[PDB]
């Protein structure tokens, strides 16, 4: 068994994965070479090299992938849209009165005949 | 190609002293060993049963629950 | 110190210092008798629908009169066709009001019949305490139970005895005691029955032990670890689980086969069914308000509705962007709510393909769902670094509570059915128990395991709490402890154990038992 | 050529992959199998899954053969044992790199892992 | 042979009173329907007893 293979399976036994499955360490190796190649491949052609050109290549990197992870307040996870903008397209929403329903129709009502599936046979 | 289902086992060669490395063992193979190899065992269909897990808060010693052999108590 | 601060924004903000529901419910009791009294409780019927109708013809509604009529029609056409033609004004309307009916009845059976009218005065059975004291008056006897073949009837046919007042006054009872073959003061009665009633209240609870429950467990067999989600129907007739292949499967669950409204499909002989269309993993399933409606989300982000009638889809809704992990029907089934990866909770009317209502202020992604028992709020947790419990509203779609205390993912969330009490889990094994008007956490209870507690659910009047781990057992809570007479909580009336069997559904019935689900692993 | 006529004819077009992998992975994709939907719709799906497949396997087989005759493989292609046996040509992970590589996909790997 | 049921050891594999049962409430458990019972063959497969809705592929 390679090196980091048993660090990353510890990692993983030390936050609550009780059982794996073999090839996903190996997975994770290839997928941090990959990486890793391609930035090294970007730097390169950004610019010997520095380390601002490794900080440019990861910054534009970052900008077409790897919108998430656990980020908190004014982090960037989960699609990376601003808490501001947001806001506002749910004042827009929310400002429009509820459906009004009887108690006949009450649960037997569907949307208009052009937003079912009415005909696909 | 990472959901195989053939077993993952590492070479080891010895770069110096202290100084290992590990490759994927990988053999070339014929065609026809490929081909010509049996299908694994289909595994029956999926369904559910029922019993009893416990009655009036005792739980009944029926094959279908757990033996008593083998922290569900408090002992303050 | 947060009151300083809090006390500061405060003050920097100028903050000063009809009669057709009412006959069903009583043909409905009737027939659950025994059917010694059935014969004396039919004559109730016919008296009740005709008064019925002729109040709601006079008071002008003869719409409501004529549906009543037509409904009702085959119910009574085999004995009273000349009647119901003749209601199709006559003597024979002012002979009816002129005259109030008489039923004869027993007093035993009077008594039973109005308890049973007191216990659900407000439900409809004011309508019928109404209408028997205005338009009909009961001479209620000594006598037992009248029957073709009963003591009284034998014994007035075999002696050749004479009719009673109460037997003088088209069915009659002369045709069947004759050789061919009192009152009431109702109103006084009901306070009386009220006054008798309210003695036998308890009001108190010392000493003890916690309540005795039974379990029943269902076991899914050569699953292979590809089922993700699980849910009964509210009547316990149905399972449906999803699975990572894409497709969801409903059972029998007492092994009948399932019915098809499709002609084509006219008596089938097949007890479970496939509901295929996802092109993703399925993580949530919910049965609507038996049950004809189901939905479900998965990993491409897209929720669909099914139909358990013709057994396909209807309609598919497109609001979010990423995987939706949660969603769940309403508590009366109109209204549906849904949360996943995009840190948003979006809440749903059948009607309408966009979301009515959208609710903003999480900082990471959604991992649990609750209604409110009024459907009016709702209730969502987050994970990660912001492990808090939200409440909105659905009127203006703002936050109204939060909660805080979790240092671990949240896996469940409950809340009670007195409306006033709300409960979660987390994988660290803990339950806590909130106070949604004072935001406050009651008590805490331990004993589960690590690893997560998928469901959770309350006894019918909210004292006892199951919940079900992947530990492999399921436990019982006192939500209370009783009063004293002078690793693991106190609280925990039972623990059972599964064979290797964790535990994905709990769910409370009617009575103190309850019905749990999970696979099982030889492994 | 019409649509018809080519349905019609889809007797005689019938792929190699059998009906079993056609229906498993019909059902995981959202589609009913045969029973509710034409065989002859499954049929020319898996036709058109044949095709790609033998389209990429010529052109593997084209990489490979010029290669046949400095002189080391390229780095991202781990893989292989001894080096087969005889002058046969042998499907290895640089040609099939090579070949994907055309239509979209990396299939690059460590050689040594240390 | 007058009921069936999956009390015996062999289903699962993978004082002494002389009055009728109905004397003793608090020992009686309630029966499951036969169909829907957990037995197991000799290999350690659950039996389906469902064979009138089972098809041959």
């Amino acid at each position: 068994r390679p090196r980091d293979a048993r660090t990353l399976e510890l990692l993983l036994t030390a936050q609550g994965v009780t059982s794996f499955e073999p090839r996903v360490s190996q997975l994770l190796l290839d997928f941090a070479y990959r990486h890793t190649a391609a930035v090294l491949s970007d730097a390169l052609h950004l610019s010997s090299i520095t380390a601002n050109a490794v900080a440019l290549a990861i910054s534009s990197r970052l900008g077409y992938q790897f919108r998430g992870g656990g980020g908190g307040y004014y982090g960037g996870g989960g699609g990376g849209a601003s808490k501001d903008w947001m806001l506002e397209l749910a004042r827009e929403r929310n400002k429009v009165a509820l459906p009004r329903v009887l108690p006949s129709e009450w649960g037997v009502r569907l949307p208009g005949e052009r937003f079912v599936l009415s005909g696909v046979s | 190609g990472y959901e195989s289902t053939r077993p993952l086992r590492y070479g080891e060669a010895s770069l110096g002293p202290g100084q290992p490395l590990f490759y994927i063992d990988d053999e070339e193979v014929d065609f026809e060993k490929v081909i010509n190899a049996p299908l694994p065992k289909v595994p029956r269909d999926m369904t559910f049963t029922a019993h009893w897990l416990a009655v009036e808060g005792v739980q009944p010693s029926i094959p279908q629950n757990p033996t008593t052999a083998e922290d569900l108590l408090p002992k303050g | 110190n947060l009151n300083q601060i809090v006390t500061d924004y405060l003050k920097k903000k100028g903050f000063t210092r009809k009669y057709l529901k009412a006959f069903l419910l009583l043909k409905n009791w009737i027939d659950n008798n025994l059917d010694i009294y059935k014969f004396e409780l039919r004559k109730l019927l016919w008296p009740v629908f005709v008064y019925s109708y002729l109040e709601l013809v006079s008071q002008g509604y003869v719409d409501d009169a004529k549906h009543l009529l037509e409904t009702l029609r085959s119910h009574f056409e085999a004995v009273h066709q000349d009647q119901l033609a003749l209601l199709d004004e006559n003597h024979t309307t002012r002979l009816y009001r002129e005259n109030k009916y008489r039923i004869p009845l027993n007093q035993s059976l009077s008594g039973n019949l109005f308890h049973f009218l007191e216990r659900e005065a407000d439900n409809g059975g004011a309508t019928i305490i109404y209408i028997l004291q205005t338009h009909c008056s009961v001479e209620t006897s000594a006598r037992g139970p009248i029957e073709p073949y009963s003591f009284e009837a034998i014994y007035r046919r075999a002696r050749n005895l004479d009719l009673d007042e109460a037997d003088a006054h088209g069915v009659t009872n002369r045709d069947v005691l004759d050789t061919s073959a009192r009152a009431r003061d109702v109103v006084m009665e009901m306070q009386k029955v009220r006054e008798n009633r309210d003695r036998f209240v308890i009001e108190g609870r010392t000493g003890g032990i916690g309540i005795p429950v039974s379990a029943c467990m269902f076991t899914f067999h050569n699953t292979l670890g590809t089922v993700s989600c699980m849910d009964f129907s509210n009547d316990h007739k149905l399972v449906a689980v999803g699975t990572m292949d894409s497709y969801i499967r409903v059972w029998s669950l007492d092994g009948k086969p399932l019915k098809s409204a499709l002609e084509n499909e006219k008596n089938l002989k097949v007890n479970n069914r496939k509901l295929i269309g996802h092109s993703g993993p399925v993580y949530g399933v919910s049965f609507s308000d038996s049950s004809k409606l189901l939905l479900s989300c998965s990993a491409d982000g897209q929720i669909r509705l099914w139909s358990l009638e013709i057994w396909a889809c209807l309609c598919i809704y497109k609001a979010h962007d990423g995987p939706v992990f949660r969603v769940l029907w309403g508590p009366h089934g109109h209204y549906f709510a849904s949360a996943g990866w995009d840190k948003t909770v979006r809440v749903f009317t059948q009607d309408h393909a966009s979301a009515v209502r959208i609710m903003v202020g999480h900082d990471t992604s959604i991992s649990a769902l609750a209604w409110h028992p009024n459907g009016t709020y709702v209730f969502s947790a987050s994970d990660e670094m912001d492990k808090s419990i939200r409440m909105w509203s659905v009127i203006t779609g703002n936050c109204v509570r939060i909660f805080t205390g979790h240092t671990h993912y949240i896996t469940a969330l409950e809340c009670a059915h007195n409306g006033k009490i709300l409960a979660s889990a987390d994988t660290g094994g803990n339950i806590f128990i909130w106070d949604i008007e004072k935001g406050t956490l009651i008590k805490k209870c331990r004993g589960h395991g690590k690893g997560g507690i998928p469901s959770l659910s309350f006894s019918a009047e909210s004292n006892v709490l199951v919940s079900g781990g992947l530990d492999c057992t399921v436990r019982v809570w006192d939500i209370e402890l009783p009063a004293d007479p002078n690793q693991i909580t106190p609280d925990q009336i039972s623990a059972f154990a599964t064979k290797k069997t964790p535990v994905l559904k709990v769910r409370f019935t009617r009575m103190n038992l309850i019905v749990a689900g999970g696979c099982y692993d030889p492994e | 050529a019409s649509l018809r006529e080519f349905l019609n004819k889809m007797d005689d077009y019938a792929p190699i992959i059998p009906d079993a992998v056609t229906n498993y992975y019909m059902t995981r994709a959202g589609l009913p199998p045969p029973p509710q939907t034409d065989i002859r719709l499954a049929r020319l799906l898996a036709l058109a899954t044949q095709k790609f497949i033998a389209d990429i396997a010529a052109d593997a087989y084209q990489y490979s053969r010029i290669r046949a005759s400095l002189g080391i493989q390229r780095p991202g292609y781990g893989g292989g044992g001894q080096g087969g046996s005889q002058n046969r040509t042998v499907l290895t992970m640089e040609d099939l790199g090579m070949a994907v590589s055309e239509f979209g996909v990396n299939v690059k790997r460590s050689e040594f892992y240390r | 042979g007058l009921i069936k049921t999956a009390y015996s050891d062999s289903s699962v594999t993978s004082a002494d009173r002389a009055v009728p049962s109905y004397y003793e409430p608090q020992t009686i458990i309630p029966d499951i329907d036969p169909k829907l019972q957990w037995v197991e063959d000799g290999e350690g497969q659950v039996i389906n007893q469902f064979e009138d809705m089972l098809q041959l592929v």
